[PDB]
């Protein structure tokens, strides 16, 4: 509430049970000609108050007048970043019903750190009552003349002029009419005879269409994520996935994940992209080893067991698997390479078990001194450190928009439109542009058509086997002709 | 024309340039050089 | 004159298919598959080029 009672300015922020018709009622006593504030019916209750402020006491007239409007006030109210901004100004004028045309500035008056949500407001008036106002509170009252106007703000761009003393005397709206765009461009309130370039009008696309083939199968993840058994890391397991929808938003009902990270793809978008040739890797490692599954890493797992290509786009998922893979005597089913002559290549698997010659004296399969067996058994027990407990780790790798694909994720397709600037997805390819019938003749083994410009210009619709040509909308250019400001405005 | 790369027409159409050249030829053959200093004065071609 | 003009325009247009150090040379390939924070660096590299 902002109120200006007979004495003080009061600024309250509380929870009020406001009246349906709150107002002020000032009674005029005929016996002693004076107007005195008696009724203030604002709210029923005020429970919790956060911010308060009261200005100094003062005295106004409050007497009813009969002359013309002599006070014009303009106020502007903003709420930005928890700040309530009140700009104000007042002016003496003679107009009663007309709205005057003038250029006046509004000087900042008050700014408050309120930080509340305001979506409606209500103005607050006063009432006048006397012997000539017979009746109850609801009827025994007059109105008294007063008027006001309300308008709405909008994000725009103006040009303003600053005089010598520092006052805003004039402004021009950059986006009202073309001459104003020209004045805005040249930064001058005066424009001389000729032609000018302002901007470029772009036709805007309305509708959007998605064209996807038919997929009904669901992906074999219960034999990837709910796999009764996992293999040793050195002989890491691989699996091919195709012709199914990969609903990764259903990753949460059955389980929860220690680490769930993706490189080159943001997880939220996984549903909207059609992937190509999903490969799913699976293994189990030690928690300490979980920090080796990343591009450009070191360590025995990352060196002699597993490697990633540098440009590995895809996701790493891993969850602790202690309970399933902990045995009180020790889960020794898990074995890993420790010694190898050279580093491994990405997406390579070696299962050789040969006596490693640490130094000289070739072992010849003796495993003597300086001769060691490259493979070693993990020992997993329930009573071990968290950094030592087993972890089930899965890698998802795939291609994107480089070949015909079949894994698109969950989405919905729609109809087809023609000869209207629109937006389109075609098996994951994106774009906007009018779609006309094509006279090209694709051979039966290819799905696109390209230009020198290096952008697609045709497409085979993945449903009707038809060939559609994309024509971009006419951007053009905008120029304006003027005979000068002085002579005319046309 | 489909990347924000526009070409623009010249100011004079080719017929206008053709008219200009025809005018120059007429001037030289029927008036010598005297049209290039003031009013066009005629004079036969043999004496030019 | 005509040959020089055409050559310059063809080079200026063909120069739109290089990575300049990004993962791909299409801004639509970057509107998807990424979120703003880590997309903006590659958008930066394309701008510079
Ligand atoms: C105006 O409000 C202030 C603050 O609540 C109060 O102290 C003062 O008495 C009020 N005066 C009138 C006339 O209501
Ligand atoms: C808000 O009002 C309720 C009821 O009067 C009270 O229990 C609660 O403590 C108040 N909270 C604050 C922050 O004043
Ligand atoms: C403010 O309240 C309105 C009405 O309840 C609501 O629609 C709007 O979302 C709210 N905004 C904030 C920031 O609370
Ligand atoms: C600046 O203020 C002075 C004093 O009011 C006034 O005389 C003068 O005209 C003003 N000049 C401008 C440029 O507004
Ligand atoms: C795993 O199993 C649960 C129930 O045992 C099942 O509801 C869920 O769909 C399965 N999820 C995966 C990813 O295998
Ligand atoms: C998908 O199903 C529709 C009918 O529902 C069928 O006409 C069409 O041939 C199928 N295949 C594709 C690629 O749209």
């Amino acid at each position: 509430l902002i109120v200006n009672n007979a004495t003080n300015v009061v600024i309250k922020v509380c929870e009020f049970q406001f009246c349906n018709d709150p107002f002020l009622g000032v009674y005029y006593h005929k016996n002693n000609k004076s107007w005195m504030e008696s009724e203030f019916r604002v709210y029923s209750s005020a429970n919790n108050c956060t911010f308060e402020y009261v200005s100094q006491p003062f005295l106004m007239d409050l007497e009813g007048k009969q002359g013309n409007f002599k006070n014009l006030r303009e106020f502007v109210f903003k709420n930005i970043d928890g700040y309530f901004k009140i700009y104000s100004k007042h002016t003496p004028i003679n107009l009663v019903r007309d709205l005057p045309q003038g250029f006046s500035a509004l000087e900042p008056l008050v700014d408050l750190p309120i930080g509340i949500n305001i979506t409606r407001f209500q103005t607050l008036l006063a009432l006048h009552r006397s012997y000539l106002t017979p009746g109850d509170s609801s009827s025994g009252w007059t109105a008294g003349a007063a008027a006001y106007y309300v308008g709405y703000l909008q994000p725009r761009t103006f040009l303003l002029k600053y005089n010598e003393n520092g006052t805003i005397t004039d402004a021009v709206d950059c986006a009202l009419d073309p001459l104003s765009e020209t004045k805005c461009t040249l930064k001058s309130f005066t424009v001389e005879k000729g032609i000018y370039q302002t901007s470029n009008f772009r036709v805007q696309p309305t509708e959007s269409i998605v064209r996807f083939p038919n997929i009904t199968n669901l992906c074999p993840f219960g034999e990837v994520f709910n796999a009764t058994r996992f293999a040793s890391v050195y002989a890491w397991n691989r699996k091919r996935i195709s012709n199914c929808v990969a609903d990764y938003s259903v990753l949460y009902n059955s389980a929860s994940f220690s680490t769930f990270k993706c490189y080159g793809v943001s997880p939220t978008k996984l549903n909207d992209l059609c992937f190509t040739n999903v490969y799913a890797d699976s293994f189990v490692i030690r928690g300490d080893e979980v920090r080796q599954i990343a591009p450009g890493q070191t360590g025995k797992i990352a060196d002699y067991n597993y490697k990633l290509p540098d440009d590995f786009t895809g996701c790493v998922i891993a969850w602790n698997s202690n309970n399933l893979d902990s045995k009180v005597g020790g889960n020794y089913n898990y074995l890993y390479r420790l010694f190898r002559k050279s580093n491994l290549k990405p997406f390579e698997r070696d299962i050789s078990t040969e006596i490693y010659q640490a130094g000289s004296t070739p072992c010849n399969g003796v495993e003597g001194f300086n001769c060691y067996f490259p493979l070693q058994s993990y020992g997993f027990q329930p009573t071990n450190g968290v950094g030592y407990q087993p972890y089930r780790v899965v890698v998802l790798s795939f291609e994107l928009l480089h070949a015909p694909a079949t894994v698109c994720g969950p989405k919905k397709s729609t109809n087809l439109v023609k000869n209207k600037c629109v937006n389109f997805n075609f098996n994951g390819l994106t774009g906007t542009g009018v779609l006309t019938e094509s006279n090209k003749k694709f051979l039966p083994f290819q799905q696109f058509g390209r230009d020198i410009a290096d952008t697609t210009d045709a497409v085979r619709d993945p449903q009707t086997l038809e060939i559609l040509d994309i024509t971009p909308c006419s951007f053009g250019g905008v120029s304006v002709i003027t005979p000068g400001t002085n002579t005319s405005n046309q | 024309k489909f990347n924000g790369l526009t070409v623009l027409p010249p100011l004079l159409t080719d017929e206008m340039i053709a008219q200009y050249t025809s005018a120059l030829l007429a001037g030289t053959i029927t008036s010598g050089w005297t049209f290039g200093a003031g009013a066009a004065l005629q004079i036969p071609f043999a004496m030019q | 004159v005509v040959n020089q003009n055409a050559q310059a325009l063809n080079t200026l247009v063909k120069q739109l298919s290089s990575n300049f150090g990004a993962i791909s040379s299409v801004l639509n390939d970057i509107l998807s598959r990424l979120d703003p924070p880590e997309a903006e660096v590659q958008i930066d590299r394309l701008i510079t080029g």
